[PDB]
RNA sequence: GGCGUCUGGGGGGAACGCGGGGAAGUGAAACAUCUCAGUACCCGUAGGAAGAGAAAACAAAAUGUGAUUCCGUGAGUAGUGG
RNA sequence: UUUGAAGAAUGAGCCUGCGAGUCAGGGACAUGUCGCGAGGUUAACCCGGGUGGGGUAGCCGCAGCGAAAGCGAGUCUGAAUAGGGCGUAUCCACACAAGAGUGUGUGGUGUAGUGGUGUGUUCUGGACCCGAAGCGGAGUGAUCUACCCAUGGCCAGGGUGAAGC
RNA sequence: CAAACUCCGUGAUAGCUGGUUCUCCCCGAAAUGCAUUUAGGUGCAGCGUCGCAUGUUUCUUGCCGGAGGUAGAGCUACUGGAUGGCCGAUGGGCCCCACAGGGUUACUGACGUCAGCCAAACUCCGAAUGCCGGUAAGUCCAAGAGUGCGGCAGUGAGACGGCGGGGGAUAAGCUCCGUGCGUCGAGAGGGAAACAGCCCAGAUCGCCGGCUAAGGCCCCUAAGCGUGUGCUAAGUGGAAAAGGAU
RNA sequence: UUGUGCGCCGAUAAUGUAGCGGGGCUCAAGCACACCGCCGAAGCCGCGGCAGCCAACGUGUUGGCUGGGUAGGGGAGCGUCC
RNA sequence: CGGUGCUGGAAGGUUAAGAGGACCCGUUAACUCCCUUUGGGGGUGAAGCGGAGAAUUUAAGCCCCAGUAAACGGCGGUGGUAACUAUAACCAUCCUAAGGUAGCGAAAUUCCUUGUCGGGUAAGUUCCGACCUGCACGAAUGGCGUAACGACUUCUCAACUGUC
RNA sequence: UACAACUUGGUAUUGGUGCUCGAUCGUAUUGGGCCUCUAACCUCGGACCGUAUAUCCGGUUCAGGGACAGUGCCUGGUGGGUAGUUUAACUGGGGCGGUUGCCUCCUAAAAUGUAACGGAGGCGCCCAAAGGUUCCCUCAACCUGGACGGCAAUCAGGUGUUGAGUGUAAGUGCACAAGGGAGCUUGACUGCGAGACGGACAUGUCGAGCAGGGACGAAAGUCGGGACUAGUGAUCCGGCACCUCUGAGUGGAAGGGGUGUCGCUCAACGGAUAAAAGGUACCCCGGGGAUAACAGGCUGAUCUUCCCCAAGAGUCCAUAUCGACGGGAUGGUUUGGCACCUCGAUGUCGGCUCGUCGCAUCCUGGGGCUGGAGCAGGUCCCAAGGGUUGGGCUGUUCGCCCAUUAAAGC
RNA sequence: GUUACGGCGGUCCAUAGCGGCAGGGAAACGCCCGGUCCCAUCCCGAACCCGGAAGCUAAGCCUGCCAGCGCCGAUGAUACUACCCAUCCGGGUGGAAAAGUAGGACACCGCCGAACAC
């Protein structure tokens, strides 16, 4: 008797990275998602696999518009 | 050897600039591509060897 | 651990050493300027004398610093900086 | 070849020096190249020292050094090395 | 030594003496601390039956960047003000931008390393201490045993009865 | 004697085993990941220490902004899996095959619909937790809190218990994981007789003082052979089930 | 019939009861429910002592805290020979 | 006689050192455009020098052809196939070189296994004698018998006895 | 991987003639092959001498060989004869199996991460377009059939919301398309890179903007490879091309130098070497209960022994005696799992002697019921006082056999 | 201001969808008439594009009504769980689902542009 299986992957750590709320500076990556689990919003970028990031800094912001999940920064306030 | 090992040179430059692989069976007609390369500093179609 | 070390697992710099090096040293303008107080020419003597370069060192210098009291330079091998800091000064350094 | 006669040498000695020969344990985390090292050890010489010694050497335009030997540098640098 | 031992796991019969992180190197670094300070310091060596004096030969930092040519408070990259990498010790006040976080220009505060002495670490040395099976070189052995070589000695008594005659 | 003996290289080499000597004061680990001719070794990062620097940037809670996709639940919602019913033309088909009446014959019956479960690789649903981000109060005669840099070594053989689990048979004091789990390790004290790992609780020193936690209060043994209300006849208490019994 | 709390049988090991720790316990010293108590540690408090860190003031006192500890790190010492 | 060896045959293919000099490469006199006046700045290449550098000659051997087993070594599986009964004693399959002949055979080899049967005993997993389904005998790493011999192995019998 | 030995040729100890064979049938190519000869060389043939004695040796003569042989040096073969070595780890003891990197999901406890010889599957590519961009458009499910032609081929009418699909597995996504077609064409650009993600480290991922040029679209804009996640390899040594790098003293050149780029199932996939198999019961050393073999221990799958419900067997009758399909327990004895104690030592099966205990009792003792006429049984309950064969066979424990007893217990 | 109009838009995008029923042509909307010229069918003026408005609102769209189906959704309870517990054995406080149930429900709203009125 002898087994087949026990080989596995690697582990690259995927999932949001930035949550809601939090002040991130630009070029900041937000998420890692393998499939389109959320979608751009403006001042976010499309990476070249799935990736999310900002292209300017302020707070980003998750919502729901038409049943998706979009992420989207909104600048916060110059002091 | 399933996708042999292929180079691209310029004209005028003559440099093993850029290097590609291919299904020779499948393509037995030389490889063109129109392309950049730096030093001549504008596009240029490059070769096959 | 027996895995590939550091220092055996990253490629050697390129390019040699080119031993035959005539290497100089580099008194600033500024310094010599303020060894200056009254300023008149300049010679290797008088820099040993300063203590600014190994007594038989011979030296090439750049003008880093700006030079306003008239210094006459007896030099080998300048630069231009220093060379047009001696100009706007109103003396010389001429190269010998 | 054979005699006979004068003069030498014959062996011993701690190290050093020269010269002929000359290995493995070990390190390389194994191991052959490599290292250990021309080391230990063996052998033949002389001496109080020996050995080397008067460039067929270096250097690099200076119209420079000037036999050999031993020190401190230069420097763990240029280099050599599965 | 162990996850773990009253341990039925190891070592110690007892006593007394002896017994184990030392030592060298312009070796390297850091911390203390000592002298001088854009300087710090000398080796070998010479001469004082005495550690003095001389000896700057040399090494480290004062400037770094670049593999190198070379450049130089910049430099490399690059076709490039066009920013980035590495330094410009480090900061204060004024102006220009976006306020992509900070960058870009002025006037001052102006750069701190080096050689001892002791210390931890690393370094090559046997390098905290004892310990092997074993490999190699030089020599000593066949007075036991193995074999063989030459010369001597040993095998009481009693039966069986080939060839030959 | 599977390569004689003495000397020498020889302090051969030993990631292996043993041992490592006077006192006190301060802080205080891990048995992890990754990699490894590596698994009982070693190095890097976490974990400690000392110094320097930034001096709260750290911590706890409250509130706010958040994304989940677990427990659970659900399935005429999908992928699967399942029982029982309904017309069932048409088994998408049969006693004579007429090109036309009936399983005139008990079959098959598809679809769908009525309802009832199940799933780590199902989710039309979906928390308490945990985490990251912002604000504010508090310990702020300092934890001796954090982060960076610098000198220093350890450790990379874990155990047990509680939690959620894989494997095993829901067996092991079993093995393998997760616990900003706990404890031992590296922890003395009291309780469970004895018993590191279970319960209570952190030993600067001394006192022939007092109050208490867990656990106990008839005697061994300190504490009520206490108070009131009920149950038990079995020494049940002071080892156990399916089932059985005026 | 039903829901119930306690009970009983179901129940066999090996050196010696040995399945409350033991004696003993039902006229419970058992079980369930409440109360008041009291014992019970190196926990806390009480008194005296030492030491570290910290803040204030001074030219070493006051006050707040902490002090178990292996590998290991840091600090300060005792003693022996010369 | 396939493999490995050894023995003969070297006609062919491959290959040593050693010789060697085609190509390619370096240098340099002359030059080659224009510049001065008394060869270099915008490429050729002189002879030699040298660098890598040729092809060409090469023996044994290996590849190749035979022999050789008292040289090392091997000697099969598959199916069909009778006058009652289980057989193969005959034919077809593959493949290698062949596929175990005489002799013997649950033995010093037989795992089931104490095979089955008979002898010896009341009883015999040991023994002896046979059968052959030889897992996994076998003919010079020899087969079969063999008189005698043996401090050899197994077994039985009479005497023998404190082994019991 | 070499080396001793054996074997070849060239070269030297190296001489001559005759012949026969070659590239500038009557002109030229210097070496190969053969036959000779003495003179190098050998002679272990002879005979003299040193010698008065000498089988060594040296010299002399002659005799045989003779350019061979032998010997060196280079080289090729063969070369366990000799020598230095290699022969992995993971492992629920080792060995044999299987794996060794990468990718997808679950295990994973709703941030990440998170092991196991756990559950399940794939990768060591493909692509001048399957790339970029512009534009058009969207299915499958569906009822019917001028005939083949059918359950399904192509269809249009007119419910039509991914149930079809999307290069290579799974998950994540995807109709605003990442799905097809076409047109055009190369951005599968060049140099940088604000900042981030992950990394112990080497590395690995994402990315707006800046300079040249180009691509698609009038433009808006998008374009730094494929919808993403696998398709991979460090360092050394070397090869090749270009440069405004150096250049061992003059120039230089050469010599070295950069940027670009190739050479590994180095898969044991962070790669000990360019170069690797086995026994040791002839063994040896340092270690471990970190890890097995016996025992002890924990556990109770299996074992054995109980018990529960009750169909059928038993002339009919469940329970005299058996009990189908099933279920619940006990003991720690068999086969087992774990590796906690012992590898600076816990001696192993049988036999002998000696025993000691429990009771699930073998007889002896007392009972209940019988499908108990009696005798003789069967079964269950109490009971551990006592007793409990000998031989043949094999090492046997066991077991069969023979023959006894009340029995020949577990 | 009204409107039984058309575009663009919103929204933790179905309380907003689907189904059945009825109604609209003044303008706008659809269908519509024909392909010389633009342009297209991997054929077709089906799609697109273009010229014109003869006709009609059947289809589609819109609006209004219907609870047939989707759909939202209480309070309450239950599941669940953070922390703590008592010699297992489940409770104490905190958090609080899913499904099902009463019910709700046949979208609302912004800016412009068109027909009636000022
Ligand atoms: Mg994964
Ligand atoms: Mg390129
Ligand atoms: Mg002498
Ligand atoms: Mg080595
Ligand atoms: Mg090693
Ligand atoms: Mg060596
Ligand atoms: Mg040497
Ligand atoms: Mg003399
Ligand atoms: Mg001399
Ligand atoms: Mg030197
Ligand atoms: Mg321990
Ligand atoms: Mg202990
Ligand atoms: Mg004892
Ligand atoms: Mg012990
Ligand atoms: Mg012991
Ligand atoms: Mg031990
Ligand atoms: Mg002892
Ligand atoms: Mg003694
Ligand atoms: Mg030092
Ligand atoms: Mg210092
Ligand atoms: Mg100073
Ligand atoms: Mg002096
Ligand atoms: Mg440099
Ligand atoms: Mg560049
Ligand atoms: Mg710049
Ligand atoms: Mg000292
Ligand atoms: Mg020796
Ligand atoms: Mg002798
Ligand atoms: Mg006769
Ligand atoms: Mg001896
Ligand atoms: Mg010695
Ligand atoms: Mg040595
Ligand atoms: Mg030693
Ligand atoms: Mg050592
Ligand atoms: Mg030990
Ligand atoms: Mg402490
Ligand atoms: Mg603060
Ligand atoms: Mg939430
Ligand atoms: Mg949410
Ligand atoms: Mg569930
Ligand atoms: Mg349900
Ligand atoms: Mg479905
Ligand atoms: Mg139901
Ligand atoms: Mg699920
Ligand atoms: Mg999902
Ligand atoms: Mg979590
Ligand atoms: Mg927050
Ligand atoms: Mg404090
Ligand atoms: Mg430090
Ligand atoms: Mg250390
Ligand atoms: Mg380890
Ligand atoms: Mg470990
Ligand atoms: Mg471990
Ligand atoms: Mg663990
Ligand atoms: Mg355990
Ligand atoms: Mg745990
Ligand atoms: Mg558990
Ligand atoms: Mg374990
Ligand atoms: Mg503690
Ligand atoms: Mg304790
Ligand atoms: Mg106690
Ligand atoms: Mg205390
Ligand atoms: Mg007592
Ligand atoms: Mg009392
Ligand atoms: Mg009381
Ligand atoms: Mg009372
Ligand atoms: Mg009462
Ligand atoms: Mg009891
Ligand atoms: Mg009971
Ligand atoms: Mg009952
Ligand atoms: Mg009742
Ligand atoms: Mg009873
Ligand atoms: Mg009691
Ligand atoms: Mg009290
Ligand atoms: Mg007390
Ligand atoms: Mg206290
Ligand atoms: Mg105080
Ligand atoms: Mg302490
Ligand atoms: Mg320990
Ligand atoms: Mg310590
Ligand atoms: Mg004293
Ligand atoms: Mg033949
Ligand atoms: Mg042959
Ligand atoms: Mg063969
Ligand atoms: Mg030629
Ligand atoms: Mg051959
Ligand atoms: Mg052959
Ligand atoms: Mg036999
Ligand atoms: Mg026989
Ligand atoms: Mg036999
Ligand atoms: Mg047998
Ligand atoms: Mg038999
Ligand atoms: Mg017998
Ligand atoms: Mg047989
Ligand atoms: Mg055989
Ligand atoms: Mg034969
Ligand atoms: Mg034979
Ligand atoms: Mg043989
Ligand atoms: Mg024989
Ligand atoms: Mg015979
Ligand atoms: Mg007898
Ligand atoms: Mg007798
Ligand atoms: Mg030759
Ligand atoms: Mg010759
Ligand atoms: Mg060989
Ligand atoms: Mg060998
Ligand atoms: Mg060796
Ligand atoms: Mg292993
Ligand atoms: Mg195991
Ligand atoms: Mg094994
Ligand atoms: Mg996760
Ligand atoms: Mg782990
Ligand atoms: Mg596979
Ligand atoms: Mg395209
Ligand atoms: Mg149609
Ligand atoms: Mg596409
Ligand atoms: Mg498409
Ligand atoms: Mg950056
Ligand atoms: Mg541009
Ligand atoms: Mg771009
Ligand atoms: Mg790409
Ligand atoms: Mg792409
Ligand atoms: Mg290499
Ligand atoms: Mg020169
Ligand atoms: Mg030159
Ligand atoms: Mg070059
Ligand atoms: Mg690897
Ligand atoms: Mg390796
Ligand atoms: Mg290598
Ligand atoms: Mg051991
Ligand atoms: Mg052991
Ligand atoms: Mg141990
Ligand atoms: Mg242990
Ligand atoms: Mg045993
Ligand atoms: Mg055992
Ligand atoms: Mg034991
Ligand atoms: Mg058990
Ligand atoms: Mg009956
Ligand atoms: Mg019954
Ligand atoms: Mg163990
Ligand atoms: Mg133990
Ligand atoms: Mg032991
Ligand atoms: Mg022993
Ligand atoms: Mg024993
Ligand atoms: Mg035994
Ligand atoms: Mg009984
Ligand atoms: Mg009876
Ligand atoms: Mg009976
Ligand atoms: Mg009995
Ligand atoms: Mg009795
Ligand atoms: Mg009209
Ligand atoms: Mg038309
Ligand atoms: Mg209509
Ligand atoms: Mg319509
Ligand atoms: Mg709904
Ligand atoms: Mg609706
Ligand atoms: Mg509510
Ligand atoms: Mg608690
Ligand atoms: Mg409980
Ligand atoms: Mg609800
Ligand atoms: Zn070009």
């Amino acid at each position: 008797s002898s087994s087949r299986n026990g080989r596995d992957s690697a582990a690259q750590r995927l999932g949001v990275k930035r949550f809601g709320g939090q002040v991130v500076k630009a070029g900041e990556i937000l998420v890692r998602q393998r499939g389109t689990h959320f979608h751009p919003g403006v001042n976010v970028g499309r990476g070249g696999d799935d990736t999310l990031f900002a292209l300017a800094p302020g707070a980003v912001e998750f919502g729901a518009k038409r049943g998706r999940k979009t992420v989207n920064i909104v600048p916060v306030a110059r002091p | 050897d399933v996708r042999p090992k292929i180079t691209l040179a310029c004209e005028v430059c003559k440099h093993r600039n850029y290097i590609t692989k291919k299904n020779r069976r499948n393509d037995p007609d030389r490889l063109e591509i129109k392309k950049f390369c730096p030093n001549c500093g504008t596009h240029q179609p490059h070769k096959e060897s | 651990g027996g895995q590939m070390p550091i220092h055996m697992r990253l490629p050697k710099l390129k390019g040699f050493k080119n031993r035959f090096r005539t290497e100089y040293q580099v008194v600033n303008v500024g310094d010599i300027n303020k060894a200056f107080p009254q300023g008149g020419t300049v010679g290797v003597d008088e820099l040993v004398a300063k203590g600014l370069v190994r007594k038989n060192s011979l030296v090439k210098v750049l003008g880093d610093g700006k030079l306003t009291v008239k210094v006459d330079v007896t030099a080998n091998k300048f630069s231009g900086s220093a060379r047009e800091a001696i100009t706007a000064a109103g003396g010389s350094a001429t190269e010998l």
